[PDB]
């Protein structure tokens, strides 16, 4: 699946934006992180996605930082996911000393999933500006403010970037 | 006998209390543009912490942009309150006494502000110009080469939010004193609402705004008339609110009805249902004009601040400026004079019924124009990409090209009717028509009732809750305000209003909140208004009033100190504030907050130390104030018995952040009423709910932190005690005394009855 | 009596007078940005003219930003108005008469809004409380869901700038008459201004600001203490104006000095010659702090406006503050007391400059490092795109590499020191001080004189002047007023101003424009003050005083309508603003405005019927006030002596609009001061000038449309009028009478003495 | 010369923006146009672009908007240039009405040349989001807010661009 086609927003937070990439430019990403964390929410999380969300977490070994109330669901699945708050979590991720989920320290790639465009960039918007931190948006929808990002894609074809990133992992 | 800060200037409270507050809630800054385009030097690129050309960096303006929220908002209820009390002084006189019920502290957040105590309308002027006379300060700040540092930023704006309850307070006593409003009423009858309520056969006089003064005219001419069983008159917003409050002092059966919040103004529009449509300010949508105009429903203007480029009739006959209207030669005008104004609206009214029930007026789509247009759908997406909340539009349309409505049902309860998908789609189709017509089952059962304003919490009240609040027996307020710009539906707040009305924490409600709170219906079809009290209790649910209302709650709070703990109030609010945060249990809810006037609220809340929880769409306020759990200097407080330092609970854990879901919010709010001066009852009963409300809404499995907030045996949950203290051993290593089953060696906070906790070292005994 | 309009609210001019200047001068909307950020259900792309979620259209958004910026600085200047209202009757009494020199009409914006002819400090709050009450009810109507109309968004723009020159007049007489300020004088005392005034060996206080009520201890402190000779004290913005104003009344030799505008700030501090920095309020750099910081020039913030988060000491004792200051413990302090301030800066002054000196500090870079520096560019063209002014930095660098400096030596007096294209160097290279080390030269011959800010036009030139303006024998009213955010450089000001003063116009003068108007000097040496008198005259040049004396320049047109045409002021603007719009040629000219304080300004001159002409950069207002010279229909008014409608020329042609260079602005301006009731010779001097300008500075041939302004012969040019009246024939057919040399036949327009003029139906005899 | 590369911007009106074009692509929508207007400005405008405006209004006989103060050098050169305001021009352009500079209506293709990029953006800001106006901006520097423009440009390369349009004009 051609996942960087699409860049079509409505409205920007100006001049910088972030880069398309395909699903297996996001598998190379994510693997060569040394302390990665899939920060979830749940507005955009389906059935399918939740699905995903796991396989990704056990194929690449990510530790995950459950938002909103996707714990509820996640609970009930092998992973290991922790709550946190999304607005809180953004916040912590740009100080240096936090000793992060599970006391060692913080994150060297975020990958954000399950999230409605919105909510996302505005906390994302703190990192960008505010940090060094690499963030990879792996949404059906193109994330201005994540260092790199899936473009718009149909549902389909998002289960299907899912998939192949998956594949690659 | 006057605390330090009577009449206070900006910088009054920024090194006493402000600075104290922000160092602990870290502002957390997330830019809603990278850019400012404020003055000619720019616009300024201002990513990555870059400096505009005047010198003020990205943090520094975003505080810049939160604080210009903030003081419009403070502007609006301080511009409704000044044109209330001018009106009401020269209708009623000076010497009108302040009726509010049963209270001997009758305006906490006028007193704390000014050290005056206004008995009468007249006596309340003093503090309406303060308040004008510091927000011209203030808007002038916002001026380019002002302020930079975003922490001052932040001062001013928590100042401003203090503003915003003296105005809101001063808006709402003028008028429940003058219109005869419910007094700190708990039996304020319950009010019909929804756009199911209304007798589509009768004819609609549709009122949207805040300010009431105009349509008590409106009101007034109809009962002179005998019109009030003839003719419906709802409204949208707040007036819907305070319209229905009027002469209901003495509970009299409310004769007028509810449409909804702001996010029912174009859905009633489009409905077809309103013969006439009279608008007033805030919150009024720009495009009323032309789509009243599409199903000939004149638009009267009836406040300066709206007037829509309409023709003026201030001044002409009502006869001829009716004829004007019905014949629909003009689409609307402008009627600044109240006596015209409520013959003018009724009468058009009546006569506006006949009229467009003779034009043969399809308001919605017919089936078969519904079929058609969904199959014209071409699954461009660009629908999907405008929607505010983004709602998959296209393959709802998907679905229903093949009969299946059930996602276009699913989607009415969400949309907030703002047309943005309308104006992107290439084949022209009424996306939010299709939404309205698929959903009329849904819309007739659009049913509710809700309590009325009430007012004030009366002395009594207090005094009866006080010293429970205080211990945390009663595990805390919980007020569910605000605008309607939620993510997920209007059915949160009632799902969030009851799980506390259940588990008997006070919960108070205002503005759009109060009524989608209402909007639904158990299995045995009551309402939340029905299955609890009405009175300032444990387990009781009260409709404070519109959002003016809302200075009543931050007043209820204050009256814990002034009345329970007798703390000083005049010149006073950071004791007062002080007292809050380390004493007083509570936790406000704007989960839909989309509003200028929302910031300043949730700002004054947080000035008084108290912490809300906003909707997601509430990131784009642009500044959070979030406390870091993990820094252990950030918890230190001192104990006035002897000006030692003493550690407290990270609780609350923030004063202004967003949550994700209602599921989410609910534990947040919960344990955000968690005060460092619980008593071992209060602090058992509030980690009780706490802990099973998060077990509950997320996972099943226990708060990570909740060991944090034991000092001793006696703070645990009394049903689960046992297996407690087993973990607190097993997983933490704390020594166990299994005999008498309590804790030998563990916390890191002692228990100590007569502790003074307060961020004021001024405050302590050296 | 009076007019129909006393304290009015936001619709008062609506429909009777800001509809009619809207239907001529139309508003041009160009928009600064695409989207509104304004609420939660944003942002909202607007782009097309689409409309937002809440339904305000692109049009209307961008009414609602001009009208945003209009408020704001009206704000400032009520703001600033109220501070020195406050704290002039609690040092000198109610009582205090208002000394404002020979003059009986004392405060004619405040009488025209008011009624009100205030005669002491006491009888000038009820209309500070008035502008502070209707700046609460304008902000409140920028809050999301309240206006939407475009053109009532410009309605409540004109009101604004209405009361915005009301604060201006409140802020300057109260000072005027507290701190002996020149007294409408002609002969106000030549101030010395620029960088290269200051004596260097002497220690050096800066002040930046607007309040001079802090100031005014220092300089009472000096005098005091006998440093008037031994420190240097010099302001940039207003404060410096005012500053020197101080106790001027009586002529008395300046001893304080004039830095420059707002963009010698960042200039002034890189060169390290001060030794401390006071700030005040408004126009105030946001990166003060680190900048002064690096040279060690302690920071003192004296108005809660701006803290910069600094710490505070105003309850601190002065000794141990000052040892904090100099030891570079703390980069600075807030210290708002002003017994403190006074000794506070200039003690720290005196001690500062030893201790700097000690320090041995190389402000600027050596010669070596600036060639190293210079040699270190990429020529990325980060900076050029990053520059405000769009300076080619890239060419200057490449140019500099190789020993040729002339493009950064011309670069320095278009630069306005905003540095952000240091922050966009990827090399490091502080491009700043680049420009400065090699503009040493320049700014050493950066002297020039400034005469003293005089005050408001006297009765006494009024009736001098009147009847020439109104005839038009005395071509215009020329106001050079406004901010240094040119896109050419600072010199354009002098040309303009020069040709004006040549050709025998009445030049006024205030703020940075006065400031700049003054830094040049002919052949001889001499500046324009010393060449062209200060009184209200034709071929004079008179610096009216800050930004807040603006108000003197719209009082003083008002004067000649309430003195000369003796027509009533009390609550009676539109009666006043169309007999200036048809009988009073002005133009303003704000050639780099950039505060919000500027566009309210410039929209309160509107409202009185006053042109203005604004730089470039002005464009980013958002609005402009243009007509089309092609619609016959937008130019008749009505003959007040019949009720007839009658046909007038195209003059003004707009009301608010940009000019891209200066030799384009002066022609405009020339024009622009054209009025339907020139009498003959009026008209043939105001053709002369604009034609003979046009001529001179647009490429040698006359105006195309020069011959629609012609009644009769005699309003021909005298020197031409032969070949003019050959033109009219020849190229345009009109019938001559070559005997006596007369016009037979052509103008559309007649010539009537005795015609009325008006825009006001109301003021026609029917 | 490649005009197309480069389009960096230092701040955005948002998620509108020009079309890059080539030197050549340029030429073929000009000479298309059947009532064009070259609108030049002062500021921007040097020696060398000055005698390169004068050479595409003769190449493809467009007449030309004297706009601030150009015509004080265009006067003397043999052009058909009559002085306008800018910020009149760019509200005259959006009415339909308007019977132009010679009496004989509005135009179809604005060429803008000759401006600081701030101001040209701000005047054709009106044209792009209330009419239906095509512009086309040939500034060495890249232009948000018209139809299409050149990219950001050396002079040299500018100087460069401008000639090969001419030739293929
Ligand atoms: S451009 Fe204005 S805030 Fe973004
Ligand atoms: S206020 Fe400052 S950051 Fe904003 S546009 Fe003006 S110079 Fe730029
Ligand atoms: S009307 Fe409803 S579906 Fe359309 S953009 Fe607004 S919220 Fe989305
Ligand atoms: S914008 Fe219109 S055509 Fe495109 S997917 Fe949405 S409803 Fe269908
Ligand atoms: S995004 Fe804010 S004004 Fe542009
Ligand atoms: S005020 Fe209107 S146009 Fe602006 S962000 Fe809010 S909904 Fe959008
Ligand atoms: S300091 Fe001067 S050269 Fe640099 S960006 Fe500012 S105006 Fe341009
Ligand atoms: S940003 Fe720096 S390296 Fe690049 S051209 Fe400018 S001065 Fe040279
Ligand atoms: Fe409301
Ligand atoms: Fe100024």
């Amino acid at each position: 699946v051609d996942t960087t086609k699409n860049t079509k927003l409505f409205t920007s937070y100006g001049v910088n934006t972030s880069k398309a990439v395909s699903p297996e430019m996001a598998a190379k990403i994510i693997s060569k992180a040394k302390r990665p964390l899939l920060m979830v929410g749940t507005l955009a999380l389906d059935p399918e996605l939740l699905d995903r969300v796991v396989k990704i977490s056990k194929a690449a070994n990510i530790p995950i930082a459950a938002t909103g109330s996707s714990l509820a669901v996640l609970a009930d699945k092998d992973v290991d996911a922790k709550y946190i708050n999304a607005h809180m979590l953004g916040f912590y991720l740009t100080d240096p000393k936090w000793p992060g989920l599970d006391g060692n320290g913080n994150y060297d790639m975020i990958i954000t999933i399950g999230f409605k465009k919105f909510y996302i960039n505005q906390v994302l918007s703190a990192a960008k500006n505010f940090s060094n931190l690499k963030t990879i948006a792996i949404e059906r929808g193109y994330i201005q403010n994540a260092t790199m990002s899936f473009g718009n894609l149909s549902k389909a074809d998002h289960y299907a970037a899912l998939d192949e990133l998956i594949n690659a992992l | 006998n006057a605390g330090p800060t009577l009449f206070p200037g900006l910088e009054g409270y920024r090194d006493d209390w402000n600075f104290k507050l922000l160092d602990r809630y870290e502002p957390v800054i997330t830019p809603m543009c990278d850019q400012c385009c404020y003055c000619t030097y720019g616009p300024c690129d201002l990513s990555g912490n870059k400096r505009g050309a005047c010198g003020i960096d990205m943090k520094g303006h975003n505080g810049r942009e939160f604080f210009l929220r903030v003081i419009t908002g403070t502007a609006c209820h301080a511009a409704h309150g000044r044109h209330l009390l001018d009106h009401l002084i020269e209708k009623y006189g000076e010497d009108l006494p302040l009726t509010l019920g049963q209270s001997n502290v009758l305006t906490p957040n006028i007193t704390i502000s000014t050290g005056l105590s206004p008995k009468t309308l007249g006596e309340v002027k003093p503090a309406m110009e303060y308040v004008e006379e510091q927000l011209t300060q203030l808007l002038a700040t916002v001026h380019a080469g002002q302020e930079s540092a975003e922490i001052d930023y932040d001062s001013k704006a928590l100042f401003s939010g203090s503003l915003d309850h003296v105005g809101m307070e001063i808006s709402d006593i003028v008028q429940v004193a003058a219109y005869d409003f419910p007094k700190a009423d708990p039996e304020a009858p319950l009010v019909e609402i929804g756009m199911g309520t209304i007798d589509k056969s009768k004819p609609f006089l549709c009122v949207i705004g805040h300010n009431v003064a105009g349509v008590t005219y409106m009101m007034d001419y109809m009962e002179d008339n005998n019109l009030t069983d003839k003719m419906e008159i709802a409204g949208l917003c707040c007036t819907a609110i305070d319209l229905t409050r009027y002469k209901e002092a003495d509970r009299r059966p409310p004769y007028a009805k509810v449409i909804g919040s702001m996010s029912k103004e174009l859905k009633v529009i489009r409905s077809g249902m309103p013969d006439v449509i009279v608008v007033d300010e805030q919150c009024v949508r720009g495009d009323i004009v032309p789509e009243a105009q599409k199903l000939k429903i004149p638009v009267i203007a009836s406040n300066p601040k709206i007037m829509y480029g309409l023709p003026n009739r201030t001044d002409a006959d009502v006869d001829e400026t009716m004829e004007e209207l019905k014949s629909g030669k003009i689409p609307g005008c402008v009627m600044l004079d109240y006596d015209k104004l409520g013959e003018l609206c009724v009468r058009l009214t009546m006569e506006m019924a006949p009229i467009r029930d003779a034009a043969g007026i399809t308001a919605l789509p017919t089936d078969e124009e519904l079929v058609n247009m969904v199959a014209k759908c071409a699954d461009c997406g660009a629908c999907l990409l405008a929607c505010p909340e983004e709602i998959d539009i296209p393959e709802a349309m998907g679905f229903a090209k093949k009969g299946d409505f059930s996602y276009f049902e699913e989607i009415h309860d969400t949309c907030i009717g703002c047309r943005r998908c309308e104006q992107v789609c290439k084949k022209e189709i009424p996306i939010l028509n299709v939404i309205e017509k698929i959903a009329q089952k849904q819309i007739a059962e659009e049913k509710g009732l809700m309590r009325a304003g009430r007012g004030q919490v009366s002395d009594a009240e207090i005094r009866a809750e006080g010293l429970n609040l205080v211990m945390g027996t009663t595990p805390g307020i919980i007020a569910i305000i605000g605008c309607p710009n939620y993510a997920g539906g209007t059915k949160d707040v009632y799902y969030i209003a009851e799980e506390f009305l259940k588990r008997n924490f006070i919960v108070v409600t205002t503005g759009c909140g109060a009524m989608d709170i209402g909007m639904f219906k158990d299995a045995d079809g009551k309402t939340l208004y029905e299955r609890f009290p009405g009175g300032f209790q444990c387990g009781g649910l009260a409709n404070i009033g519109s959002c003016v209302s809302n200075a009543h709650i931050t007043g209820a709070a204050e009256k814990v100190a002034a009345i329970f703990a007798q703390r000083t109030l005049e010149g006073n609010l950071a004791e007062i504030g002080d007292y809050i945060l380390n004493r007083v249990g509570a936790c406000g809810l704007a989960w839909g907050a989309f509003s200028q006037k929302a910031s300043s609220i949730g700002t004054g809340c947080n000035i008084f130390g108290i912490p809300a929880v906003l909707g997601p769409h509430s990131s784009k306020y642009r500044r959070a104030l979030i406390a870091k759990t993990y820094e252990e200097d950030k918890w230190k407080v001192y104990d006035a018995r002897n000006g030692q330092e003493m550690p407290i609970p990270p609780a609350p854990e923030f004063l202004l952040t967003t949550a994700e879901t209602w599921q989410e919010a609910i534990p947040m709010m919960a344990k955000a009423c968690i005060r460092p001066s619980d008593n071992s009852m209060g602090r058992a009963i509030k980690l009780t709910h706490w802990m099973e409300l998060h077990k509950k809404y997320l996972g099943g499995k226990e708060p990570e932190d909740w060991w944090k907030f034991v000092r001793t045996e006696a703070d645990l949950p009394l049903a689960t005690r046992e297996a407690l203290l087993k973990e607190l051993e097993k997983e933490h290593g704390w020594e166990i005394d299994w005999k008498r089953k309590k804790i030998i060696s563990g916390p890191k906070i002692k228990f100590d009855v007569s502790a003074q906790p307060t961020n004021l070292k001024r405050l302590c005994k050296e």
